[PDB]
Parts: C-alpha cells; structure tokens; sequence
C-alpha cells in the first residue's frame, strides 16, 4: 500500500497490513483461532480469574482508545489525539477482575450474560522477535442483563501473544481503537 | 403543568417530585429556564491555546463552536449555517481561520462573520447584507482560571458572582496551585438517566459512597477505602458540605488528595499535595491550604461536576428526560511532572471514564431513579433530601455559604434544588433574584 | 381529547374508534382510568408458597414486589426506594426477609416497613420518621383460588364481585377440579401491539381461529383441527359466548379439554378430563362438570387472558400504545400426575410461548391492527363488533351473564368495550357504577 | 401553536422558521393540511398495466392499495380491513381479483367492495350490510401522461390545474416525447431528514450542486462536471427557474440531456435527445423542443421530485419530523432501445439510488438541517431563500409562471413555501384559494 | 477452573470448558465447522425438510431455555428455574417444519429473509461414547421481513452430533440458554 | 433438495447448495478464508485502491439487488422483480473509489470507521471452468461516523474468483440479494 495514493489509509494501518501479507502460515492461523476461541469462551462464562491465569501475560498492556474526531485535512492542531478507555497492566486487570467478582458488586445480580463472536483471524510471527506472535481479529460482543438491556460492541483487535509459563501462549499486548466515538452502550465495562 | 405555581421542590429543598427526572414537558421547559439561562461549561484554555484553535461543545441540546480569536479572547457561536441551517462543523476539535458550509459553500470566519459567499457578485450582486448574517453568537463567555463557560442570557450574573460561595472552596486548587489543565479528549458515553441524577450525586452525595462503591473501594486500592460496604463511618470532623445562592455546591473530605486513585498513585500524590500545601500555608493560610489538598465533590450548577484531587471533570449533557451524554475529562495541576500528569489522566478514565469501574457502580442507581420518575404511581411521589436539615449554618467565620459541618448529609441537594425551583418558576434573572432574596434563611430553617 | 364526552365506543359496544389502539394520550389516560383502577394479575400461591418468597410483577407500567408474609398473607409494594427513588429489586423471584437499596443501603422488610438506615444514629439522630417511610403499598390484594390480583384503588369492588358472571364459568376448573397451579417462570416477549388487541382476541374471538390458525390447526395435531382454513364451521350448539358487568368475558367450546395440544397429548388429556367430569357430575351437576372440561378463552378485564384446558395464562403488560410485554405461564391441575404437568407446561410454551407457533399466527394481526390506529385516515374509523348483536340474552336459567348461545360471535367484545368506555369516561368507581346501571339492557338491545 | 396566525413563512417566501423541519406538532398538522389535501404520487401505468395488477403506496403516513380495474380505470383504497383494522395487503406489487384478510378471512374485490365473509349465512344471516363495508376509497385518482396521483380531498383542483404553470415545462418530456415509463421496483431507504428538506432541494436548488456534489462531479464522468468545487459558474443564460400557484416548481438547465449520467452514457444520450429534438421542432416549436432535452429538477408539490433527462423519480414519504422514507424509480422514454433503458435505469440507481453516490453527498445536508430545527436556539431562527428576489417575472411571453431568468436562484423555494404556508394556515381548498388570490404579485415584489 | 475461586462461573459452564481444553483435534474442528456451515446454509434458504433429513437425528432433543432472573446470592428459592422456549423431539420439529411450509401460513408471504453467522466453533469427542461428538458454536441470526422488520438473535449452542443413516453426522442434542430474558424480537420463531 | 417438497426453497438457492455439497476440499476452504479476510482488511482500513489492485478482476460484475416484496403464491405479475443497488463493472467501481478518495468528499471528514465480520465461508471449484472458484460467505459490516451514527449491514455473498495477473485470485463476480427491503442505514454506500 502506497498511502500517498490510497489517501484514506493511515501509516499505522498500512504497516499492519504488510505484516500479514508476507509469510502466510496456515498452521499459525489455526493455532491463533484456537487461542482466541478459548479466550472468548473463558470470558463469556465469566471465568475472569481463569482468563488472567491462562490467557494474560505478566507484562501485558491492555489498551482501548477513543480518538477525537478531527478534520481529515487537519495539520495544525496537535494536542492529545486519543484518551484511554483501558490502558491496563496485569495488576490493573486484576483490580478489574476483583471488582467483577466482589459479592457487593450490585450490578452483577442478576448475573450478566455475555456472548462473543470472534472472526477474521490473522496471525504472523514477528520478524525480529521469533517468539512474538502478532494476531489480528475482530469481535462482536453481546451483553445482556436485567430483562431488556442489550448492548452490542464491535471492534478490531491488534494483539501480540508470547509463550509464557508452561509454554502457554499469553496475551502481551492488545490494542483496540474503538470505532464509535460516543458510546451508546451505557459503558464499555467489557473485556474486548 | 403551570410552572409558576407547581411545587416541584418543597420548602427548604427538603423534597422533590419524582416526576422531575422523567417528565418530558418539564425537560423542554428546562431548556428555556435552566440551560438557556445559566452558565454552562464549554472548554479549557489548554484545549484551545492558539489563535484559530476551536472545539465543539453542547450547551443544553444546542451545539456551539468555541474559537480562540486572534486577539486572545474566546467567542462561541451556534454550529448552524445562517443560510439553510446545516451543521457547519462536523469535527470535535481543530485549528482553522474559518468554517465553510458543505451545502452551498458559505464561509464564516473564526469570529463568526459571514466572510464569503460563492459567486456573490454574479448571484446576489450587492443585495446580500453579510453584516447581518454572522453566526448566532453566545452572548456571554467568561473564564474561571482557564475554565471557559458560556451563557446564552445576556442578563446573567458574571461567572464569578454566579459561583457565589463555592468559588472560595475552588480557588485553592483552581488558582493558588499555580493553575490546572484539562486533559482531553474527553470520554463520551450515553446513559439512560436524567441529567439531574448525576448532577445531584456529585453535588452532595457522600452517603452513597460506602455502599454504592463497596466493590470499587475494596478492589481498587484507594485512600477512602475504609468505607467499603459501610464498614466504617468517616470520623467526626472528616469533612463538610456547602451550597450557594445560584445552586452550586460541594462536599469537602479533608486531606483526601489521592482521591479515588489506586494504591499505585497514593504515595506520590500524597507527597506532592503535602509539599504544595506546606508552601501555600504561608500564602493563603492553613485552612485554605488544607482545602487545596482536600477532595471536593462539586457541581457547578446546572450540569458540570468534578472531583478535585481525583481529577474527574464531568459534563452531564442533556438529551431528553431519560437520556444524558456524559463527557469525562481529567484535570491536572500544571506544575506536576509530565509523567505523573499522564498517569493521573489514565487513572481518572480508569475509575470514572467510559470503562470507569467506579462510574459503573453508579449506572443502575441513576438510570432506574430517573426512569421511575416516568412511572404512573411514582410521578407524584417525594424524593427525600432532609439529612442534616436544621443543622446547617450561614455566615460562618471560617467556611462560607450554607454549610453543614459534617462529612455526610444532604445540604448541597437542598441548595441545588432550591436554585432549580427558583429558575423553573421564573421567566428571567430578575424573577430568579426576587425568588432568591431569602435563599440562605430558607435553607437554614429549624 | 375530552374523555367525558368523546364517544370512543358506540352504544351497545357495536364499534370502537380505531384510534383507541394508537393514541398515546389515551394510553396515558388508561394508566389512570384502567390500570390504576382495576384488578390486575400479580402471581399465584404456587410461585410464592413460603414465607419470604417474592416475585416482581407489573401493574400497568408500574413495577411491584409481591411478598408472602410470615402470617401467610400476601402484600405488594412499589419497587421503588422511599429515599431517592431507585429500583429496589432487580430480580424476578427469590426468598428474602427484606430488600436493601443499592444506592444508600436503606433496608425494607418483606412487610414494606423501613427497618434500617445505615448510620441512622450518627446521621439522622432521632429525626427520621421511619414509620412514615414504608414502601408505597398496593391498597388491595385478593385471591381467586390461588390466583393473586392487585388493585391500587381502595374503592374497587372485591375481586369476586368484579369477576361478576364470569366467576360461575371459571369455578369448575379453578375450584371444583381440586385447584390449579401456575407453572413458572413465564415466557416474556415484547410485541408491537396495543394491549387491547390481544385482550380482545382472547376475550371474544373464535371467528379468527380457522383462518388465522389454519397452518397451526393443520400441522399441529390438535382437537379443534377440523377448523383449518375455514374448512368446517363448528356444529350448532358447539359453544357459547358470555360477558359481564365489569368487562370480563369468555368463549366456551364444549368438551374441548385437550385444547390446542398436539395429538401426542390428546388421548391422555381426554381420558383425564372425562374421568374427573364423571366425579364432578355428582358434586356440581352435569352442566357445570361439562364446563370444567370445556375450553374457555377468557379475558379477566383489563389485561389478563387464559385458555383453560389448553392451560395458557397470559398477561398483556402495557408499555405504550403500540408496545406490549407478553408474559406466558402454564396452568395445570394440581392432581395431574407430575409427568403430565411437565409435558403440559412444555406444550403450552410450544404453542403459545415465545416460540409458540400458534401465538406466532396472531402477531401480524395484532401488530398491524394496532399500528393502523395511528394512521391519519384510520384514526376516526370504526372497528366493528356487531356479530350476533340482537341475539344475546341476560338472566338465562342455565348460563349466567350476557350470553350469546353460539360458538362464534362478538358478544364478549361488546361487553369488554362497554366496560372500557364506562371506565375511560368516569373519574372513579362511583361514576363507573352510575355509567353501568343498565349494562345488560344496553348489551341485549334489538 | 396557532397555525392561523403563526408566520412560519415570511412574506414573498423570503424565509422560513427553522422549526418547520423539526416540530412534531406541525408534522401532525401537515398530515391534515398538506398530505390529506394535496395530490400525491401513487404509481405509473407501466407498473400496473393489466386488469388486476396492483401496488401498495404511501399517501402521507397512510398506506393504500392501487389497483387496475377491469374497465381500465385505476382505483385506490386504504390498506386496512373494514372489520377489525388489520393491514390487508403485505406485499408491494402483484396481480389479484381481490384481497383476503388474514385475520377473519373477509374478502374484498379489486374494486374495494366487500365480496365475501366466511360463514356469512350462519353467522350474520342477512344482518351484515356489505354494501356499506367497502374499503375506504381515495376520493380522487388522476393521470398525467401515465403518472398516477391520488388525493383524499374531493374538493381539490384537477391534477392538471394543480400542476399550474409547471405542466407546460413537463409536457415536452412527459407528452411530446411519445411518453415515459417508470422502471420499478424502486429503491427504498430511510433518512433522518424532514420530507421538506429533499423536496426543497429538488424544487429549487442549483446553488448546492458545484459544492455539495464536487466529488461526484469530479469522479463521476458527467455533463455538468465543470461545476466541481465551484470551479466554474454556469454561463449567462444557462438556465432558468420557475414556480407556480399550487407550489410545484423546477429549475431548467438548458441542453443537459445526459444529466448526471457518467461519460459511459453521454454520447449515446446526447445523440438520442438531439435526434428527437430535431423532430419535435416541427411539432411544438424550437423553445419547447429544447425544453424536452433540457434537465429539469422539479418538485410536484408536496413530496414528489424528479430530474428529467437524468431520469431520477423520487417520493419523499413522511414518517415523522426527522424521518423520511425515500423511494427512487427510474424514468425512461418508451421509444428508447431496450438496452439503453436498462443501462439508464441502472445509472439512475448508481447515482441517486440507495447506494447513489450523488444522493450520498446530500445526506448530511438534509439530515443536519432537519435535526437542527429541533434545537432550542434554532427553532425561531430564519432559513433564508432570498437569492434572486426582486428579479422574478410573471406572464412572460415565452416562459410561463413566476420565472427567474437565471440558472441559479431561490425562485422555486419561494413559491414552494408560499404554497406551504397558504395550506398550513387554511382549513380547506376554498381558504387556500382566498389565501392565494395574489400569489404571483407576492412572489414578484421589489 | 476452580468455581470456589472464580465466583461467577457455574458448575455447568466449568464442565463444558474442560471438555475442549483437553484433546484438541484440529481435523475435528474443521469437520465441525463444515457441518455447522452446511446446516446454517440449509436453514438460511428455508430448506427445512432438507435440514431435518440431512442434519437432524431421529433421537434429537432441540432445546432453548429462558432462565428466570434470580439473585446471585439466592440459596432458598427452589422452584423451576427455567422454561422451555423449545424442547422438541423429531416429531415436534417436523410439526414446526410443516407449519413453516403450509401455504396458509400467512406470515410467510412475502417470503422471509434469513442470514446466519456461525463463529467460535469448538469440537471434542465424548470420553465414554467414542461416536458422540460435542460441538460448541455461537450464532448471530438475522431475520428480515415486510420491508422494515429486522430481528437479530445472539446465542451460544451446546450440541451433540452422532453418525446416523449413511454415516452422516446428525444433531442429537442442541441446548441453548437464551441470553436475553425479555425478547425484543417479536418472537423466537427461528431455529437457532 | 427437491423444491417441489421443500416448498420455500428457490431453484437458484437449490442450485447453489448442490455446488458445495459435492467435492469438499478443505484446503480450498482455507485459501478462500484467507482471501476474504485479506479483502475485508483492505476495505476496513479504506485502502480502496489496494482493494481494486489486489482483489478485483478487470472483468468483474459487482452486484447487489433489492427484490420487490411479492406474494409467495404470485404467478401472474411479471414485471422487473429487482433493482440494482450496485451493478458495477471495474470502471464503475473505480469511479466509486475516486469518489471516496476525493478531498472534497465532505461526508468523509471526520474519517469513517469500518469493521467487517466474515463468516460461513464455503468454496468449490467450478465443474466446467477448472480455473473458476465459487466462494460463498456472509458478512456483518459495521460503519460508524460522526460521534453517534452507527449502521450495521447483514448479507450473504455469492462470489466467483479467478486467478489474474501474477497468479493472484481476484473477484470476477459478486452477487448479493440484500435481505432488508427498506434500508434503515441511511444508505448502502458500503462495499459488501
Ligand atoms: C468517589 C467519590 C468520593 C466522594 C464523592 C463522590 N461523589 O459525590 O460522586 C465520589
Ligand atoms: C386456540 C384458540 C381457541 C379458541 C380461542 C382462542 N382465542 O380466542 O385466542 C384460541
Ligand atoms: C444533479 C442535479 C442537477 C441539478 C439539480 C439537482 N437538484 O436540485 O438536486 C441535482
Ligand atoms: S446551508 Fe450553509 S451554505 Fe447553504
Ligand atoms: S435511593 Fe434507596 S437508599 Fe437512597
Ligand atoms: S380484521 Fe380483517 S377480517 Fe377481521
Ligand atoms: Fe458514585
Ligand atoms: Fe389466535
Ligand atoms: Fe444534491
């Protein structure tokens, strides 16, 4: 991709494309699909401790941004482009998990219902770090609670996964640029 | 409903009809008597520092463009083209010398003036009076230590007088700290609550913290955490409550400079605030230096709220009686180290942002309380705000305003709703003033 | 609209203005004159049998908590906290001694009383009059053979008198069978219809069955199946229709004890009902024993419907003029074998539940008839309910109420809508009674 | 709001209150005074050519069945059953001798008559007066060269008189070309705009084209493409504008027979139109033959718009003040080769259909202009339509109607809104006529 | 998963997790994906007879429940927790299919449009019955009709499939615990 | 499928089923998934020029129809059944791409956000043209813009793909019969 010609494409997005267009390894795509399907299963059943133990690396950065709407031609205004809905290390994820499991989390009674749909999985090993796996995937996340509250979230996830304790591949970075600027879901209190 | 006569808020602010959180006709009336009349938060200097910088903001349900002029002032205009009424600006922030309408190409300056019209000579000749076709301007725009507010009503009091007795409490952090910056962009989330539900909660509500936020207090690693699950009442003299003539109010929780921030930030913050307090003792006195590093939960009437020290800054933007668009910024002290500012901003969003785990605790409370105000058997029911009534004072030698000298009470609810009712039943500022000539006497009865 | 004067339902119930299914101002008026005034279905003993058992239920648009007291009675209260109006209970059923509000922690008993307030001594001292802060109670709660109804209006007739002539028809199944159980939890589905559309259909509408349910009759393996596609009219004397002073009514289809149940259940049911009928002949007489094992399509005014024998029990919960939340339970006879009860419950949901193939046949009929009531050219149009008019009787020696001695007609529509119009045009029960002093004469004209 | 007195449109149509695009009470009033009163587009002969052919169409918010009768006439009826008000027809087009209701099986003829009632003899006997139970008929149905319009008001002028001076401009293409066909089915898309926003744009708005459609002009390969980005003003005498007594109006862009069609179709079209123009010179004169092959952007008051030559045919079906359902058909000349008709139809949808890239350019303009009419500070603001005012003529020797002899102006806006205001403030056609007795004098002032 | 630690996880959900975490057989996941994609295709084109013939076993139980909202701490109230939206044997499915195909099913004219999205496929052979295949998958089901009616359903499906006549794998059990308590789709008259 | 028995099934749909029920080639399904995932990635990042270059054949027909609602029993009314929302050759797609990239496309500022979810991939070689690959897939397409505008599109895609320049498989036909008759998405200005 030439971004001077493809005028709507960001440098960041062009760089990510290049990653997956080269070595395609079908076996790696299959492993990545398994990994993400198992992760989503654990989250959907609200096994948040199991998710941390089995899916999340100690060095993780778990980040979801919301980017301010700016002019496509803008070139002078320079201030912080985005805020962090999430930008969590492992200890901060653990705080959120404890908050979910606390018996005085009144919003969790009656129990929530989560269903996740993971699609468009791509996987590529890092060029320079042969032990770093880049995985991209898209998620639809359906949250239902309290008879008639239904919230559906849509996002693309840029992940890095690496083998950790016991040789288990674990999430070391997730980056989501959330596509809806104003949330119409009451909150973003879900793990994308 | 006859808003001149209907008692929506009882004497001394002791109760409110539950319908106030649900009634759409009242919502439409608030557009006129609350939002078109009072001061509303727009932006901060830190977000539009240079000439030509602009942001969009809501004022009630209206959208405005807020622009830094070449002379260093700020002017705000309706985001609506003067020709056929198209929305002029579709972005949230930027830098420009003007704004061109995408319908027929009319060009307006950063100063609101109609500067150009395509093919004006050939089409309008000399017949178009561009001088009369400037964007509709917000009559009043003023600053409180970099925080920019607007008001559509030319008759409003100056912003400083409008803050009334609340200003004295805000000044140690807003002024004497060296000044604050607003860290953008804000989080934005729609909730199914009336704008008054979060407004009242922030103005006045320490009672809910231990129970509502039990899980966040226990999990979250913070300085107020002894409150989790109502395990412990704040000690005697742990704080106070205040309110003011024009409806603004706050709670003061003495010394809680690390606020909701998780143990990760507590030592750093407690050191930083303590060190600045030591310097301020000499300049503004021990009480006001202490206020600087005390946690203030405040609502600037009607719909701007904040938690100082925690650094949470909120706009409760009204959409309808059961819909509000919540904007969340972080406030930081300008002289903090940049790395600390960054971590503070993230922590504000972590706790009170779109995925704020503390903010999440409040969702059902605000949503259902609001929605119940539509329900037939609850419309004429009375929401209670009597805690601490008959123990408030006015004109205290140390702490100004109507003050409850206790950490937990409903003093600030009473003042908020007294102001609300005075506006709803008045046609203009003169009538509000007449309706408010005994405001503090009303609030300190019994 | 002036509800004192507006003729929404013509004399003798012969027609109704189509706007009644669409007009939101009328819907709001119904909240007052229908739902706040009349008896509404809450639950069954079988769902809250033990002390402390509770369920939530709607009464109109209001939500209530319905709780079994220690003394064995049932009391119902608005599901709204007396402090700042938060919804108290977020679940549909449970067992508890009380309910604690998640906002500020106020604790109410199962008896509605405000039992505790966190830190009451330190905060309120002796100033909070808890005796006056009990949950808002439903004035009237009464039982019809285990079926529990509520009414917000203290002036209402007793439930039994309110059932009027309909009670005589219900008693063989509700009482003389040994009693019924409601099998929960209900299915819950929102439909885009006015609550009156399904209410009228169940009260009175056998005419639609052959055509509307042609596919379900043909496919579904059932006892009324000769009706598919209007292939055959029920024989002479196959049934009757009735209606009553307070608007309740039903159709009677003689002998159809297996109802909508598919051939799988037909022999078992026909054996069971026949055997009980043989015993009941001695106790209540042949006619009433036959009624026990006859299919009754009934609406208990305003918005509770049922099909006895089929075992379908419905609440048409109003949301707005074109939105209704449909609750579907199964009713079973207590002395049926447990395995039969299980299969009957599943069959009720299979036919009339959220994926009920019979219920599905009705969707478009109710939705479009309702939505058309909003359309400009249809608002002032007349919905017709004249079938059988001038052939109804009152005071028959065998069958009480206003009775049409034919299986298919609009007798029950006429009585439903006569009651509806009398309520809509009246300010209280006394006025309804005055408006209803010649109810049966009006219905049997010509 | 008092519609007799409220000035919604200023004298000479020079401005309109922005609230007209947002106010739901006014929308409800338009149902009565615009949509129930005026001529509305239904279908074309080409879509229901044979006896028994029918389509459904909207007339305002009402839905009608439009049916070709055996005698070759067309009749239209409300799509609502005369029994309990169910929607009769659920499809958009077909062929049938009648329509059977899926609720209780009543059968209506293609002529609207109630022909059968299931089991009528056994159930109603001789008591049902079927002669009085025909579907509610659209009072007036007339054709303009195969284009079929309906009107609920028996007092309306004939369709031809209603077209007023606009008819003279349409006739070369609609009549003298040999006739047009409408190519179905239409695209259907909902937009969040008031119906008047697209109506006004099509009637009168050449000013927006260069700027709004800059990208479509540049990309799209078309004959008007020199306009992209306001790079070039149309030359002197490139066109004109007109309007009429009953609100219909159009722009005329001389010679633009290929319209919005991409370079792929330009040579073929320019050849075809030129060749027909040469034949028509002899029959209707050079000016009118030229009009035939000139691009007309027209609104047939209230809510039917078209671009002749481009072949775009639009219905702006109202839903509420900020919701409109857009129907898009293609119009073609009957004597064009079939392969050209096919490609023209696809090109119409390519440019102005549901994925029409030109139509897409207009979305934000119409949506935001409409939605801004709800915003508090904009409700009482003035939308301007003064371009060209004081240069219009009436009674010209060559071009009839109120005419602006320039390609770009707001002549047609002024006439549209003069008619709109006369209807909104009138109770019937007689009052409209009284309010319009000096229509052209009002429009040509100054 | 330890459900005493992962406080939000049900015993049932923990048992189902364990099933897929053990033997992973990539070939089985692929077969299961094919099976489900073909099933969804047949349903989407309304080939309901073909679906019964090719996809559904004679011994099938086809079950969709709706569970009453109860307190997370509830431990005394004991009455029926759920109702059956569907709980069908083969003959009962056949009744529903005949109802769909009946020419006097007025609601089916004009013809409905269905689109199904099947994701998160996992497959594992039963431990004790070597011929029983457990398949889990999530579905989004889009139903459109009558110009402007659109209903979207979201669910997780716990299936058992077994080889039947001709060696064709057929559905012998489907269990769905429907995540939305109050349906906002007019009805649940779709085969999930 | 016998469409005289399966009364709701169209001849067209029955023909398409038969295509995928025969030779199943697992490797071909995997290739097709890659192809579609890469296509969706390019579209999601608005690399429209790259999409044309890498994914779209010179001989393409790109077609999305909207079919008029007719009676299931209808057999006399014969007029055009459908209109073309899209029916584009390569040059017409290029026009649409230029329209997207034009800096005076005001509707594209602030930049749109697209997320696509591709599922239910099936692939089969043509019987008669050994170089023609039939691919079927379903798409959910999420478009977000301007703070609070969110539009979600749902469709089944019948594609033919063929190896073109450099041996790269490119789209030669896409056919979508759009399932919603009246669009509730403001427009259909998205590439399905
Ligand atoms: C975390 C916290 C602390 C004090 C006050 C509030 N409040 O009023 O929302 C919140
Ligand atoms: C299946 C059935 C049988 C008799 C009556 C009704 N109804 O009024 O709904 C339904
Ligand atoms: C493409 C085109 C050309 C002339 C006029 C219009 N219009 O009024 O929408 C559109
Ligand atoms: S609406 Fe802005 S230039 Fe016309
Ligand atoms: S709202 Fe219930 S305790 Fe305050
Ligand atoms: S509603 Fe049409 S036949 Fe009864
Ligand atoms: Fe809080
Ligand atoms: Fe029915
Ligand atoms: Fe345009």
């Amino acid at each position: 991709i030439n971004i001077q010609e493809d005028k709507l494409v960001s440098a960041h997005d062009a760089e990510e494309i290049l990653r997956f267009f080269n070595c395609h390894d079908s076996a790696l795509q299959q492993e990545a699909t398994t990994l993400l399907t198992q992760e989503a299963h654990l989250l959907d059943i609200q096994a948040y401790r199991a998710w941390l133990e089995h899916c999340v690396g100690s060095e993780v950065q778990y980040q979801v941004i919301s980017r301010e709407l700016r002019a496509a031609s803008e070139r002078r205004y320079k201030l912080n482009e985005a805020m962090n809905v999430y930008n969590e290390n492992f200890q901060q994820l653990k705080v959120r998990v404890e908050h979910q499991l606390d018996p005085q989390n009144w919003g969790n009674s009656p129990k929530l219902r989560f269903t996740r749909f993971i699609t468009n999985v791509q996987a590529a090993m890092d060029v320079n770090d042969k032990e770093l796996l880049h995985i991209r995937s898209n998620v639809i996340l359906h949250r239902a609670r309290r008879g008639n509250q239904v919230d559906v979230f849509y996002a693309a996830r840029e992940d890095k996964w690496k083998r950790g304790e016991g040789g288990v591949r674990k999430l070391v970075q997730r980056f989501v640029d959330y596509p809806e600027r104003i949330l119409q879901t009451h909150n973003l209190m879900v793990f994308l | 409903m006859n808003y001149n006569n209907k008692i929506l808020v009882s004497e001394s602010g002791l109760s409110q009809k539950h319908l106030i959180h649900g009634d759409e006709e009242l919502f439409q009336h608030e557009l006129k008597t609350i939002f078109a009349r009072n001061w509303l938060f727009l932006t901060h200097d830190s977000l539009i520092p240079a000439p030509g910088d602009y942001v969009t903001a809501k004022m009630g349900i209206d959208e405005v463009i807020v622009s830094r002029q070449n002379d260093g002032s700020i002017r705000a205009f309706l985001n609506v083209c003067r020709h056929r009424g198209k929305t002029l600006v579709s972005v949230e922030a930027g830098n420009a010398k003007g704004f061109v309408c995408s319908y027929h190409g009319w060009g307006f300056g950063s100063n609101g003036e109609l500067q150009s019209v395509p093919f004006e000579k050939d089409l309008y000749g000399e017949s178009l009076n561009k001088k009369c076709l400037g964007l509709k301007e917000v009559a009043r725009v003023e600053s409180f230590h970099g925080f920019i507010y607007g008001c559509f009503d030319q008759e409003a009091p100056p912003l400083m007088d409008y803050l009334g007795d609340a200003a004295w409490y805000l000044e140690p952090m807003f002024k004497h700290s060296g000044g604050l910056e607003l860290v953008g962009p804000p989080g934005k989330v729609v909730i199914k609550a009336n704008w008054k539900a979060p407004a009242e909660n922030f103005v006045g509500d320490a009672y809910h913290v231990g129970w509502t936020h039990a899980s966040s207090l226990r999990s979250g690693e913070s300085i107020f955490s002894s409150l989790a699950g109502n395990a412990a009442l704040p000690p005697e003299g742990a704080g106070l409550q205040m309110t003011s003539k024009y409806g603004s109010g706050m709670g003061v929780l003495w010394d809680g400079y690390s606020g909701v921030h998780s143990a990760d930030l507590v030592p750093e913050l407690m050191a930083f605030g303590g060190a600045k307090q030591e310097r301020l003792n000499k300049e503004i006195g021990d009480v006001r230096a202490r206020i600087y590093r005390s946690h203030l939960n405040c609502t600037v009437f009607p719909n701007n709220s904040m938690l100082t020290c925690s650094g949470v800054f909120k706009v409760w933007n009204p959409i309808d009686a059961n819909t509000t668009e919540v904007w969340t910024y972080a406030i930081v002290e300008k002289d903090m180290p940049e790395d600390l500012k960054r971590r503070l901003a993230d922590s504000v969003q972590r706790t009170f942002g779109p995925a704020g785990f503390w903010e999440s605790d409040d969702n059902d409370n605000m949503e259902t309380a609001s929605q119940n105000g539509k329900k037939y058997q609850s419309r004429d029911s009375d929401l209670l705000s009597n805690l601490g009534f008959g123990e408030d004072v006015y004109g205290d030698a140390v702490y100004p305003g109507v003050v409850g000298k206790s950490a937990i009470g409903e003093t600030s609810y009473r003042g908020f709703y007294r102001a609300y009712q005075a506006h709803v039943s008045s046609s203009n500022w003169a009538e509000f003033e007449h309706a408010s000539s005994t405001w503090h006497t009303e609030l300190t009865k019994t």
